[PDB]
């Protein structure tokens, strides 16, 4: 299977440096250019630069948006996959997506890594508080309020609770986000049986488990 | 220098209809050394990575629904989507390989169904809240159609619009639908003041808005 893993992503402020990686399996690296492409929430792709393979010299080359400001590298021995970012700006803001680029015979990026967002900002980290939302079927929710930057992860019952969810997209206000996450089950199961969300915000790696509590 | 453009901006067809969207190119992408057009199409979901469907304009991926095809020469491309279904949900994007890589803008693709009504529920803050000074009282409006919905507050009768916060989802991939969380942020000393405390949708399957509410003497 083929694998690549961003990471590297948070808060950094205006002027900041920054370096993302992306760890790739289950292909042979180096017959690979490698691409970085990024997204502002809500906005297009945007292509930002490649890195050859082993055939063309593992040379380089950049958007202009970018160019002289970004680097790309590779690891050839672990098969990583590196960004280098400089001078920050609010512009910079996005997620930012590794993606397996051409061989020599193929004009595709066949395989795209899940994504790490990068927040410019001089606001502070600032960790979510998790409340519980407590009323044949029935809906319960978590309230995940007050927290910088995005992203957080919302899962029930450490996600074998997947279908009736909705997960409401964070909104921002006086520089903190608020999001809420609805999940339906039949009364007869719940509270019979336990019910919990699942809340991580890596940027201050809280992990929470709120069990939603009747009366 | 090859600037990428994609029209529609937004579009929605009903399940089992016909898609057909463009992307245009400032320069031909047909490579004249491979006799290939260098455009290749991508669907993003909500919330996912971008997916290879189709590349050299053309040549639909393994996996990919032969509902997808890709057509179109030199500066003038086509996705084109028969028998859409609900899970093809999702912004489409058109890349050009010609010269470095260029994206177009994308192209949303909403899946229009029958309309539905919401499922309300409303809740109050939790004592865990309440014990730190703020009280916030959640609303969800679920799996909706169409989007545009109405909610309003009321406090012991009167209605109040101000600390109010409004989020929807992405549509549904497997229903359609909308669903949308609205959020009332008080004081705890001003929710300590009032006793109902009243979420109500509007929304175009009724003339009758649907009303969810509780007492804080019930509590
Ligand atoms: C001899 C190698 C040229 O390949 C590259 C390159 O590296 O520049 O260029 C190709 C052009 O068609 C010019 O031949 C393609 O853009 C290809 O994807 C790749 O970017
Ligand atoms: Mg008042
Ligand atoms: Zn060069």
């Amino acid at each position: 299977e083929v694998k690549l893993v961003e990471s590297g992503g948070g808060l950094v402020q205006s002027g900041g440096s920054l370096r993302l990686s992306c760890a790739t399996s289950g292909f042979t690296f180096t017959d690979y250019y490698m691409s970085w492409v990024r997204q502002p929430p809500g906005k297009a792709l945007e292509w930002l630069g490649f890195i050859r393979n082993k055939a063309n010299g593992y040379t380089t080359e950049y958007s202009p948006s970018v160019k002289g400001r970004f680097t790309i590298s590779r690891d050839n021995s672990q098969s990583i996959l590196y960004l280098q970012m400089n001078t920050l700006r609010a512009e910079d803001s996005a997620t930012y997506y590794c993606a397996r680029d051409h061989d020599g015979y193929y004009e595709r990026f066949s395989y795209w890594g899940q994504g790490t967002l990068v927040t410019v900002s001089a606001a502070k980290t600032t960790p979510p508080s998790v409340y519980p939302l407590a009323p044949s079927m029935v809906t319960l929710g978590c309230l995940v309020k007050g927290y910088f930057p995005e992203p957080v992860t919302v899962t029930w019952n450490s996600g074998s609770l997947s279908s009736g969810v909705h997960t409401f997209p964070a909104v921002l206000q006086s520089d903190l986000y608020t999001l809420s996450s609805s999940v339906t089950v039949p009364s007869s199961t719940w509270p019979s049986e336990t019910v919990t969300c699942n809340v991580a915000h890596p940027a201050s790696s809280t992990k929470v488990d709120k069990k939603i509590v009747p009366r | 220098d090859i600037v990428m453009s994609q029209s529609p901006s937004s579009l929605a067809v009903s399940a089992g209809e016909k898609v057909t969207m463009s992307c245009k190119s400032s320069q031909s992408l047909l490579n004249s050394r491979t006799r290939k057009n260098y455009l290749a199409w991508y669907q993003q979901k909500p919330g996912q990575s971008p997916k290879l469907l189709i590349y050299w304009a053309s040549t639909r991926e393994s996996g990919v629904p032969d509902r997808f095809t890709g057509s179109g020469s030199g500066t003038d491309f086509t996705l084109t989507i028969t028998s859409v279904q609900a899970e093809d949900l999702a912004v489409y994007y058109c890349k050009q390989s010609y010269n470095l890589r260029t994206f177009g803008g994308g192209t949303k693709l909403e899946i229009k169904r029958a309309d539905a009504a919401p499922t309300v529920s409303i809740f109050p803050p939790s004592s865990e809240q309440l014990t730190s000074g703020g009280a916030s009282v959640v609303c969800f409006l679920n799996n909706f159609y169409p989007k545009d919905i109405n909610v309003k507050w009321k406090i012991d009768g009167s209605e109040r619009q101000n600390g109010v916060l409004n989020s929807w989802t992405d549509q549904d991939s497997k229903d359609s639908t909308y669903s949308m969380s609205s959020t009332l942020t008080l004081t705890k000393d001003e929710y300590e003041r009032h006793n109902s405390y009243t979420c109500e949708a509007t929304h175009k399957t009724s003339t009758s808005p649907i009303v969810k509410s509780f007492n804080r003497n019930e509590c």
